[PDB]
C-alpha cells in the first residue's frame, strides 16, 4: 500500500534551520508531484511547497527564501528545508502526494514543528487514583496527569494499547510555555483495583518513555 | 490570491438528513479546479471529490459535489454517523494553492448526560509542591457544557485549565478535561473540592466532591 511517512519533527529556536524528511513506499515516486501543506494552531490547512516529479517547483509567498524543497528519486525521499524560521511556522507538516494535476490524493501522517525559545522539558507523569466513593460503581475511571513538558507532541496508551476503548486523551494545554494533558481510562470495577492499569507516556522530544501504574490508595 | 471560503464552522445532522456544506471561490475557477477533502479524527485528510463533481475511489454516491465558477456544494444525502469529519475545499487552478478553513460535520445523537469523575492530587506532585485537582466529564451530548470549581463551598475561577476532546467517532459524544492547579500550600488548608458541572441534561448541577479527611 502507499505510504508516507514523515521525519525531522521537533523543537527549534527562532532564527534556526531544519530539514524535514518524508520517506515515500508503494508507488512508482518518479511518476507523481510531491507537496508540503501545514496545518498550523489556530488555521485551516496551508499549501506551503510543491515539486514536480523530475523538477518545476512553487512556495507559499510565506515561505519564499527561507524554504526549500527539493526530491531524491533513487532514494524515493522527499525534503524541506527550512531556514530563518518564526514562531508562526509552528505546525503540523504533511507531505502529500499529487496524481497529475494539484490534487493530493494521499497525504502523510505528518510531522510536529515547534518553534520557539523555550527547552526541551520531559513531562511529570502523574497517576490519578479515584477517592473512596468513586470506585465501586460498575465502573470505574482512572487518569493520568502529563505534565510541564515541552515541546509537542506526546503519545499516551493505556496497558500498552490492551486498553484503548474507555481512554479519553485530552489536547495538551499550553500554558506557562509548558504544555500540559491528561488522559482517563473507563475500565469495569472488577478490573480495578484487582488487576494493574498502567499510562504509558512517551514523549520523543526529551527521550522520555514512562510507565506509571495507578496503585489504589491506603486507608 | 484565490480565497477559499466555507460559510459555515459547523453543521449539525441526525443521521438520514441531507447535508449541503458550501464552498466559495473569490474567483472563478472553473470546472473544477474545485476539490474536496474529508479529514476523520485521529487521521491525516482524503481525497473526497475532484474536478467539482467527480467521486474519488471508494467514496460512496450518497457523496455528490457540484457547482462550477465561484459557488460550489458538496451534499451528502442521508448522512451516516460515518461521515463525522471536517471537509474542506481546495482550488487548484492557480498558484498559490488555496484552501477553504474547513466545516465539521456533528452527528446528533441523543442527548447524553456526563458521567464525572473528580481526582485528588496525586502524592507525587504534592511532594513537588504543586496540586493539580482533576475532573473528567466523559461521553455527554450535546456540546456545550460549563463547570465551576468549588473550594470548601467557595467558587474557584483563577488556575482553572480546561480541554475538550473531538466528537468521538464511535458513540456521537464528546468529553471534556477540567483541571485546577493550586499550590500545596493553599491545597493543605482546605479540606473540600468540588467539580460543578451543568448541562442540558441537568437541573441542579451535577456535583462531585471529596474530602480530605480520609482516603
Amino acid at each position: 500500500e502507499v505510504k508516507l511517512v514523515e521525519s525531522g519533527g521537533g523543537l527549534v529556536q527562532p532564527g534556526g534551520s531544519r530539514k524535514l524528511s518524508c520517506a515515500a513506499s508503494g508507488f512508482t515516486f518518479s511518476d507523481y508531484g510531491m507537496a508540503w501543506v501545514r496545518q498550523a494552531p489556530g488555521k485551516g490547512p496551508e499549501w506551503i511547497a510543491f515539486i514536480s516529479n523530475l523538477s518545476r517547483i512553487y512556495y507559499a509567498d510565506t515561505v519564499t527564501g527561507r524554504f526549500t524543497i527539493s526530491r531524491e528519486n533513487d532514494k524515493n525521499t522527499l525534503f524541506l528545508e527550512m531556514s530563518s524560521l518564526r514562531s508562526e511556522d509552528s505546525a503540523i507538516y504533511y507531505c502529500t502526494r499529487d496524481d497529475g494535476y494539484y490534487r493530493v490524493d494521499y497525504w502523510g501522517q505528518g510531522a510536529t514543528l515547534t518553534v520557539s525559545s523555550a527547552k526541551t522539558t520531559p513531562p511529570s507523569v502523574y497517576p490519578l487514583a479515584p477517592g473512596s466513593a468513586a470506585q465501586t460503581n460498575s465502573m470505574v475511571t482512572l487518569g493520568c496527569l502529563v505534565k510541564g513538558y515541552f515541546p509537542e507532541p506526546v503519545t499516551v496508551t493505556w496497558n500498552s494499547g490492551s486498553l484503548s476503548s474507555g481512554v479519553h486523551t485530552f489536547p495538551a494545554v499550553l500554558q506557562s510555555d509548558l504544555y500540559t494533558l491528561s488522559s482517563s481510562v473507563t475500565v469495569p470495577s472488577s478490573t480495578w483495583p484487582s488487576e494493574t492499569v498502567t499510562c504509558n507516556v512517551a514523549h520523543p522530544a526529551s527521550s522520555t518513555k514512562v510507565d506509571k501504574k495507578i496503585v489504589p490508595r491506603d486507608c | 490570491d484565490i480565497v477559499m471560503t466555507q460559510s459555515h464552522k459547523f453543521l449539525s445532522t441526525s443521521v438520514g438528513n441531507r447535508v449541503s456544506i458550501t464552498c466559495k471561490a473569490s474567483q472563478d475557477v472553473g470546472i473544477g479546479l474545485v476539490s474536496w477533502y474529508q479529514q476523520k479524527p485521529g487521521q491525516s485528510p482524503k481525497l473526497l471529490i475532484h474536478w467539482a463533481s467527480t467521486r474519488h475511489t471508494g467514496v460512496p454516491d450518497r457523496f455528490t459535489g457540484s457547482g462550477s465558477g465561484t459557488d460550489f456544494t458538496l451534499t451528502i444525502n442521508n448522512v451516516q454517523s460515518e461521515d463525522l469529519a471536517t471537509y474542506f475545499c481546495q482550488q487548484f487552478s492557480n498558484y498559490p494553492l488555496t484552501f477553504g478553513s474547513g466545516t465539521r460535520l456533528e452527528i446528533k445523537r441523543a442527548d447524553a448526560a456526563p458521567t464525572v469523575s473528580i481526582f485528588p492530587p496525586s502524592s507525587e506532585q504534592l511532594t513537588s509542591g504543586g496540586a493539580s485537582v482533576v475532573c473528567f466529564l466523559n461521553n455527554f451530548y450535546p456540546k456545550d457544557i460549563n463547570v465551576k470549581w468549588k473550594i470548601d463551598g467557595s467558587e474557584r475561577q483563577n488556575g482553572v485549565l480546561n480541554s475538550w476532546t473531538d466528537q468521538d467517532s464511535k458513540d456521537s459524544t464528546y468529553s471534556m478535561s477540567s483541571t485546577l492547579t493550586l499550590t500545596k500550600d493553599e491545597y493543605e488548608r482546605h479540606n473540600s473540592y468540588t467539580c460543578e458541572a451543568t448541562h442540558k441534561t441537568s437541573t441542579s448541577p451535577i456535583v462531585k466532591s471529596f474530602n480530605r479527611d480520609e482516603c
